[PDB]
RNA sequence: GGAUGUGUCGUCGCAUAGACAGCCAGGAGGUUGGCUUAGAAGCAGCCACCCUUCAAAGAGUGCGUAAUAGCUCACUGGUC
RNA sequence: GAUGUCGGCUCGUCGCAUCCUGGGGCUGAAGAAGGUCCCAAGGGUUGGGCUGUUCGCCCAUUAAAGCGGCACGCGAGCUG
C-alpha cells in the first residue's frame, strides 16, 4: 500500500482498472502498487 | 578477437572514445590470417563476408579502416 | 466482439420473459439478464443481439452472451474445477460431503458445501470441486483457496493443479 | 485554395472553421475570407518558398504568395493572413528555409550543428523560380568552424540580401 | 538570476504576452499559458533540470530573466516605512511567452525535459515546435 | 498533479497485397563490441549503433545472480 | 457605565492528522522482532524527583504512557 496522489505508468506491465471511486493499479511486481486514498 | 587486433599495431589497452583521439590502422592482407583462425565458428560466405566482419571490431576499439572499395 | 452459441444435444432453452430459464441432463439451472438485450433462436445454434450501439449496451452484450454460454456448458459438459495441496503434512479427509483439511493451523478446517455443489478427494493432497453453476463453483474453491494462500517463501497451502508460483526467498 | 465572402465585419466568419485573409500588389488590395483547414494543410507544406491560387466565389484566379501570418498569442491557432499577388517577371525579397546534408566531422569530437539563422532573405531571386528550400553540406565542418552568407551555393540567378559576413551554420563544442 | 546594475524597487499589473515569438534560436520550445511571477530559483529548478537530462552540450535557450524587485514584512510591525529590498527577483511572464527552447536533442528528449522543468513551475505549461517567421 | 469515465469535432499511421491482441515455433554469429575497472559479458557509467546470414534477429527493453546463464520484448512465419 | 489573566486542582465532552489495543497492503517481509502506508475514535492512555511552571529533563513502570478543540475548556466551582 503505496498512496502516491498521483497514478502513472512506470513500466510495460501496469494496469489501470477503475474501481470504488479512485485511481488504482494492478501491477506484476509487488512493490509497484499504486493507490489515490 | 581482441588478441588479434592488440598484437597487430600494438596496442596495450586500448581506447575510452575512439572519436576524440584514435589509437592505430590495420592493412587488408592481416584480416586473412583472423578469416583462417577463426573460421569453425563463423557461419559467413565466401572472402566478402569476413572481410568487413572482422574490420567492423577495429571501429570500436580505435584502429581506422584501410583501403576497401571503390577507386 | 461476442456471436455465436452452441447449443449441442439435450438443451431445453425457455428465453420466455424475463426468466431466461435454461434446463438440461446435468440439472436445470435458472438465470436473470437484461430485457432490453434481445436474445432467442435464429437457426441452428444461439446469438444475443443488441439494440444500441453507444457504450452501455456493448459491455452488457459480451455479459450476457458468455453468461448463457456458461450456463448451457454447466447442462451438458458440467464443471469440475482441481485443487493441489502443497507443504509438509499438509492433507484432506471427508466427513460425508464435508471437506476436512489440516493445514497446520492447531484446530482442523471443516467446510460444507452449499446446495449444488460437491467435493471430491482422490489423493489426499487433491481437491476436486465439481458442480453445476461455475460462479457458485468458483465461489466455492474460492474459500478453500483462502483457507491457505501460497506463500511467498515456500508456495505452502492451497494452489489450483497446474498453478506457477514464483518465489522469493528470504535466508 | 477556395475563398469565399469578403465583408468588414468578420462576425459572420468569425464562429466558424474560417480564417481573415488580405491580398495585395499595387492595383487591387481586395478584402478576403477563406478555410482554417484548407489553409494548414496546404500553409505547413509551402510557406514563403511556395505559392496557390485563391478563386474567389464568382470565378476569379489570381496567384499568391504569403507575406505575413497573424496567430492568437493564448491559443497556436492561426487569426488572419497577408497574401503578396505575383506579378511574373520579377518579385520580392523572399526568406528561404536553410537545411542541413550529412553528418559533420566536427559533431563526431562532441560537437552540435547550430543553425544560426533558420530563415535567409534574398534579393533578386525570380518569381516561380523560387527555391522551396536551400540545402547546405556540413561534412567539411569541424568544432569552431562558421559558414557565412558569402559562402553558400545559391540557385541560378538569385542573389544575397544579407551581409556576407554574417554567420548561417556553425559546429558547437559541448557543454 | 539577479541583476547587476539597477533602481531598487518596484509594483504590479497583467494582460497576454507583448514580445514572445514561436521559433527564435531553438527548434522545440515551452511556453506559459498562464500568468505569474517567476521567481529566479524556478528558473534556475528549471534549468539544472534540462542540463542534467542534455549531460553534455549546452543548447538551453532562457528566453525569460527575472528583473522584477520583490519585497519583505522584517517580523511584524506597519508603523515604519516601505520594505525588504532584497526578498527575491522576478520575470512577468504572460500567456504566450515562450519561457524556454531546446537545440540539438530529439522531439522525444525534448518532450521529457520540458515535463521534467515544467513539475518545477507556478504555472500550466505548453510544448511546441517550428513554423513562425515573423520578423527578421 | 493524476485517470482505457462518458459526449462531440479533428491531426498522423499500419492494415482483406490480411493488421493491433491471444495462440504454436524461432530470436542471431562475430561478440564475454571495445574502453572503464576487483568484474562490467543485451541491462552501474563513455563513444558508436558499423557487418554477416536471411522468412527474420536492435553491438539491444524491463526483471534477474556477484559477473554468466535464466525468463521475454524490438523483428519473422502459420491459424483466425 | 469592566468580557478576571498563567499554572495547579475538579469535572468533563469533542476532532483524528491514532500513542495502545482491532483489521489490512507493501517490505531490503524466512521465523521471532520490525519499518512504512491504508482502514479504524469503542475503550484505554501509570506513580514519583526538580521547577509557579505550561513545557522539558530525570527515576521507576507500562499494551500505551497520543496530538489538538472547547473564551490558550472550567475562579457566581476551589486554590493563588
Ligand atoms: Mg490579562
Ligand atoms: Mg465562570
Amino acid at each position: 500500500m503505496k498512496v502516491r496522489s498521483s497514478v502513472k505508468k512506470m513500466c510495460d506491465n501496469c494496469k489501470v482498472v477503475r474501481r470504488h471511486g479512485r485511481v488504482l493499479v494492478i501491477c506484476s511486481n509487488v512493490k509497484h502498487k499504486q493507490r489515490q486514498g | 578477437m581482441s588478441y588479434l587486433i592488440r598484437k597487430a599495431a600494438g596496442i596495450g589497452k586500448g581506447s575510452s572514445t575512439p572519436n576524440k583521439a584514435k589509437v592505430g590502422k590495420l592493412n587488408w592482407d592481416q584480416v586473412l590470417e583472423i578469416a583462417k583462425t577463426k573460421m569453425p565458428d563463423l557461419n559467413a560466405g565466401s572472402v566478402e563476408a569476413a572481410a568487413n566482419t572482422v574490420a567492423g571490431t577495429a571501429r570500436s576499439m580505435g584502429v581506422t579502416v584501410e583501403g576497401g572499395p571503390n577507386a | 466482439g461476442k456471436q455465436p452459441i452452441a447449443v449441442p444435444s439435450g438443451v431445453t432453452v425457455n428465453a420466455q420473459d424475463g426468466v431466461f430459464k435454461v434446463k438440461g441432463p446435468k440439472g436445470e439451472l435458472t438465470v436473470p439478464y437484461n430485457t432490453e438485450l434481445t436474445v432467442r433462436q435464429d437457426g441452428d445454434q444461439l446469438l444475443v443481439e443488441r439494440p444500441s450501439d453507444a457504450q452501455k449496451h456493448r459491455a452488457l452484450h459480451g455479459l450476457t452472451r458468455t453468461l448463457v454460454a456458461n450456463a448451457v456448458k454447466g447442462v451438458s459438459d458440467g464443471y469440475t474445477i482441481n485443487l493441489e495441496l502443497r507443504g509438509v503434512g499438509f492433507r484432506a479427509k471427508l466427513t460425508g460431503k464435508a471437506l476436512e483439511m489440516n493445514i497446520g493451523y492447531s484446530h482442523p478446517v471443516i467446510i460444507e458445501p452449499p446446495a449444488g455443489v460437491t467435493f471430491a478427494v482422490p489423493e489426499p493432497t487433491r481437491i476436486d470441486v465439481s458442480g453445476i453453476d461455475k460462479q457458485l463453483v468458483g465461489q466455492v474453491a474460492a474459500n478453500v483457496r483462502k483457507v491457505r494462500k501460497p506463500d511467498a517463501y515456500h508456495g505452502k497451502g492451497v494452489r489450483f493443479v497446474g498453478e506457477q508460483i514464483a518465489l522469493k526467498a528470504g535466508k | 485554395m477556395e475563398l469565399t465572402a469578403k465583408p468588414r465585419t468578420p462576425k459572420q466568419k468569425l464562429d466558424e472553421s474560417m480564417i481573415a485573409a488580405v491580398a495585395y500588389n499595387k492595383e487591387n488590395n481586395v478584402s478576403f475570407a477563406l478555410d482554417r483547414k484548407a489553409f494548414d494543410r496546404a500553409f505547413r507544406q509551402q510557406s514563403t518558398t511556395g505559392l496557390f491560387d485563391i478563386t474567389v466565389e464568382g470565378g476569379e484566379t489570381f496567384p499568391a504568395l504569403v507575406k505575413a501570418v497573424q496567430m492568437d498569442k493564448r491559443k497556436r491557432a492561426p487569426i488572419h493572413v497577408d497574401f503578396y499577388m505575383v506579378t511574373y517577371g520579377e518579385p520580392v525579397e523572399v526568406s528561404v528555409p536553410v537545411h542541413t546534408t550529412g553528418r559533420s566531422q566536427g559533431e563526431v569530437q562532441g560537437g552540435l550543428v547550430d543553425i544560426v539563422v533558420h530563415n535567409l532573405q534574398i534579393v533578386a531571386p525570380g518569381p516561380r523560380r523560387i527555391p522551396q528550400e536551400l540545402v547546405v553540406d556540413v561534412t567539411k565542418m569541424n568544432i569552431g568552424d562558421h559558414i557565412t552568407a558569402g559562402d553558400i551555393k545559391l540557385p541560378e540567378g538569385c542573389t544575397l540580401a544579407a551581409d556576407p559576413e554574417l554567420t548561417v551554420v556553425s559546429v558547437l563544442p559541448p557543454r | 538570476k539577479r541583476t547587476k546594475f539597477r533602481k531598487q524597487f518596484r509594483g504590479r499589473m497583467t494582460g497576454d504576452a507583448k514580445g514572445g515569438d514561436y521559433v527564435a534560436f531553438g527548434d522545440y520550445g515551452l511556453i506559459a499559458m498562464e500568468p505569474a511571477w517567476i521567481k529566479s530559483n524556478q528558473i534556475e529548478a528549471c534549468r539544472i533540470v534540462m542540463s542534467r537530462h542534455f549531460r553534455r552540450g549546452g543548447k538551453i535557450y532562457i528566453r525569460i530573466f527575472p528583473d522584477k524587485p520583490v519585497t519583505k514584512k522584517p517580523a511584524e510591525t506597519r508603523m515604519g516605512k516601505g520594505k525588504g529590498a532584497v526578498e527575491y527577483w522576478v520575470s512577468v511572464v504572460k500567456p504566450g511567452r515562450v519561457m524556454f527552447e531546446v537545440a540539438g536533442v530529439t522531439e522525444e528528449q525534448a518532450k521529457e525535459a520540458f515535463r521534467l522543468a515544467g513539475h518545477k513551475l507556478p504555472i500550466q505549461t505548453k510544448m511546441v515546435k517550428r513554423e513562425v517567421y515573423d520578423e527578421a
